[PDB]
RNA sequence: CGCGGGGUGGAGCAGCCUGGUAGCUCGUCGGGCUCAUAACCCGAAGAUCGUCGGUUCAAAUCCGGCCCCCGCAACCA
RNA sequence: CGUCGUAGUCCGGAUUGGAGUCUGCAACUCGACUCCAUGAAGUCGGAAUCGCUAGUAAUCGUGGAUCAGAAUGCCACGGUG
RNA sequence: CUGCAUGGCUGUCGUCAGCUCGUGUUGUGAAAUGUUGGGUUAAGUCCCGCAACGAGCGCAACCCUUAUCCUUUGUUGCCAG
RNA sequence: AAGGCGGCCCCCUGGACGAAGACUGACGCUCAGGUGCGAAAGCGUGGGGAGCAAACAGGAUUAGAUACCCUGGUAGUCCACGCCGUAAACGAUGUCGACUUGGAGGUUGUGCCCUUGAGGCGUGGCUUCCGGAGCUAACGCGUUAAGUCGACCGCCUGGGGAGUACGGCCGCAAGGUUAAAACUCAAAUGAAUUGACGGGGGCCCGCACAAGCGGUGGAGCAUGUGGUUUAAUUCGAUGCAA
């Protein structure tokens, strides 16, 4: 990206709900190009989350994502022999991506029996803004507010 | 040497000794912190492994400065 | 750079004003300039160099 | 307690350079550390018959006042030989 | 225990640290908090975020008097010049005036040598 | 029978009067940095804390013996 | 579709015993593979470090050269992605 | 045996954008300019500018393959009626 | 004049420049020797001492670290009166005079124009950036010459040895000034050119970093190498490029 700027591939929407957002999610959860088996785990987790937690499947997703979404972050930088930490205000599209990514990662780093149950309980926790993924947003802010001076 | 103080303390309850040696008894960390605050002093965990942990009310900065002073002077 | 917020002006706008008053006033530049001793020969050297660059 | 600090004495470290850092090595010992001499030969498992035990031995012999050495090691391990030096032990 | 409702936020923002002090018009200290003593050291201590929680922690050791309006006095060039001010305003504070009071000698004392790092 | 200070990992220490998994340096073996080496940096190995009896919840640190090193001491023509 | 239900396990396959197959005058040193039994370390790897910008990475099988026999290497193929 | 006597082959910086010549002109001369600049390109790619005007090797093109279609040919491939 | 000179006010004082006309009548230029001035550091006596800071102490870094960084800190940096007389004391360009095309500015006098606008037309002093001829090894200089000429002075004669030794003069000292030879080498040097290189600089590229996904470093096995072993463990490949 020295010279060549680019657009971004605009992936197809989630097959079940027609959501580009959930397509960004299944892909992020996907491993070894196992798309078939990835969306299976995302839905069953949404189905587990939907059925027994007040429904509104897309909305349930947002309530949880709303909580792990980070408004600002820090970008490392090396000036006069010094590695300064510059807090940057982060753009909406990626805001979702980090939010989704930390939810997925916290799910695999969990004790429950399957990825679907884990994913479901991560969303639930995030929905109540608690657990690992939310905590990942908070460290980002503690780390950001600290270097507030250099913005 | 270094002691953890004030909010760094994790103990639920501590045995409290004030700045003059008065044994205040077993207090919740919250109450111990209140007593230290009203006296404009610090709550210092002087005996982390005692049962319950022992805290002393004192000015931590003044204490630490004097300790370092002592060490330096005796070696120069 | 003294600032006084006017009524029904958001805290942000007033702040942006303040930061531009200091950008205008040269505070941080000034503080940077004095953090460390500069030899007279050195500031004469700086002065020529910027005269020179200030030809396009 | 007694710490381990260290000094080195490479080959080509003679009087000049040397006893200046025998002064440095006093300093280590005299903090109350166990000052470990490391030789670092231009050499081998037997580099020298010269490099080490002029230096080391004269470091002991000059510092002998304040410090003594634990061992005069003369078993090199690698291309470098630790002579270990301590405070002179009160009997 | 007492009442003010009208204060001034003096923030000392050096490069290594940023000390926040809340006070009345007279200049009498009502409360204070620092970044270095809010759980931040060295590389993190000297950040705008550390100055922010300093401003936050300070607003908790002062509302015993129930301040409701204040002026801000920004001193020094470090971070937390600005981010400190923000946290104050979000903590429930009406900002009346902002003033930079960073001292500028009319060329008096010779400063320390340049650091050859 | 005669004083001093110590015993912890290969060597030297810290953890001591403030009794709850013994950590900190040089070496050891790896990894990183370099065209390469020195130097430096990330790291892992490495222990009945001398040895016993007492004493205790658990004693590295708690006492006293056995024992060892050094300290000066004693042999200082 | 069913089972195992977070365990050093219905994970993992090292190692070793026993008995065999085929190539080849000949499988002790040293071949490949099979049957039965065995069931190591390993519960995600310090400092440090590599590849990859799209039908790529990742993952899944497939074939070939050499070659009596001896591929986890090498060269090539497409599947999902 | 010598790759420190060699041919041929190969790695490598690196498919990086470089390497040069004639005539002109500048400098006593070694040399320079061209190929010092402003933009832009994967690129010494291209364009303006220019005491240079032009040219050659390398860049690109011509080559293989892949993506759409047309004509020819239907067996061992094909099966719309 | 050079060294160098910066808050404001007064006092004492040097130089420069312009306008107009009067006066003196070549009274001028240069200058070995001589005299005076001359940054900083340094020296002597007595003051002064906030900040800074040789030395020195302590903390760190490092293989070492008598350093670079940090915490301190004495002389010194400041004043008076003396000394020293040196700097990349530089425009690395001696002083004075005459002559030779131009453009854009800065600064500072002065004559003129409905002052009718913060201007319009001239005429001196200083100054900055380009550039013409000419000059120059080139770089560059170019009416403030490194051009074209003249007057006088200082200085150079290959590198090292050496601005050293000896002698003289000078200084409280540190030291300064004048200034050799033996010996040794075939070079030393200047400017510019093509590369290469840069953790000197500028601009720019590459999965180079950054953004990501999956790994190697741990384990067991396959495999290559080193090492070690052996009668032999055949020969070669060894930083990226074994």
């Amino acid at each position: 990206p020295r010279r060549r700027v680019i657009g971004q591939r605009k992936i197809l929407p989630d097959p079940k709900f027609g959501s580009e957002l959930l397509a960004k999610f299944v892909n992020i959860l996907m491993v070894d190009g196992k798309k078939s088996t990835a969306e299976s785990i995302v839905y069953s987790a949404l189905e587990t989350l939907a059925q027994r937690s007040g429904k509104s499947e897309l909305e349930a997703f947002e309530v949880a994502l709303e909580n792990v979404r980070p408004t600002v972050e820090v970008k490392s930088r090396r000036v006069g022999g010094s590695t300064y930490q510059v807090p940057v205000e982060v753009r909406p599209v990626r805001r979702n991506a980090l939010a989704m990514r930390w939810i997925v990662e916290a799910a695999r780093k969990r004790g429950d029996k399957s990825m679907a149950l884990r994913l479901a309980n991560e969303l639930s926790d995030a929905a109540e803004n608690k657990g690992t993924a939310v905590k990942k947003r908070e460290d980002v802010h503690r780390m950001a507010e600290a270097n507030k001076a250099f913005a | 040497k270094d002691f953890i103080i004030n909010e760094q303390i994790r103990a639920r309850e501590v045995r409290l000794i004030d700045q003059n040696g008065d044994q205040l008894g077993i207090k919740s960390k919250q109450e111990a912190l209140e007593i230290a605050a009203r006296r404009n002093l610090d709550l210092v965990l002087v005996a982390p492994n005692a049962k319950p942990p022992v805290c002393r009310i004192m000015d931590y900065g003044k204490f630490r400065f004097e300790q370092q002073k002592k060490e330096k002077e005796a070696r120069k | 750079p003294v600032i006084k917020v006017r009524e029904n002006e958001p805290f942000d706008v007033a702040l942006r004003r303040f930061k531009r008053s200091c950008e205008k006033a040269g505070v941080l530049a000034e503080v940077r300039r004095r953090e460390f001793y500069e030899k007279p020969t050195t500031e004469r050297k700086r002065a020529k160099a910027s005269a020179v660059k200030r030809h396009a | 307690v007694i710490q381990v600090k260290e000094i080195k004495f490479r080959p080509g470290t003679d009087e000049g350079d040397y006893q200046v850092k025998l002064r440095s090595l006093i300093r280590f010992l005299e903090e109350g550390d166990k000052a470990k001499i490391t030789l670092r030969f231009r050499g081998r498992e037997m580099a020298h018959q010269q490099i080490g035990m002029e230096v080391l031995n004269r470091v002991k012999d000059d510092l002998q006042e304040l410090a003594v050495v634990e061992s005069f090691p003369t078993k090199i391990e690698g291309r470098q030989m630790i002579m270990v030096l301590a405070p002179k032990k009160k009997q | 225990r007492k009442q003010v409702s009208d204060g001034v936020a003096h923030i000392h923002a050096s490069f290594n640290n940023t000390i926040v002090t809340i006070t009345d018009r007279q200049g009498n200290a009502l409360g204070w908090a620092t970044a270095g003593g809010s759980g931040f050291r060295g590389s993190r201590k000297s950040t705008p975020f550390a100055a922010q929680v300093a401003a936050e922690r300070c607003a908790d050791a002062v509302k015993e008097y129930g301040i409701k309006n204040l002026e801000v006095m920004v001193k020094g060039p470090g971070p937390g010049r600005e981010s400190t001010i923000r946290a104050l305003n979000a903590a429930g504070f009406r900002i009346t005036n902002i003033t930079d009071v960073t001292p500028i000698p009319h060329n008096g004392c010779r400063p320390p040598k340049k650091r050859r790092v």
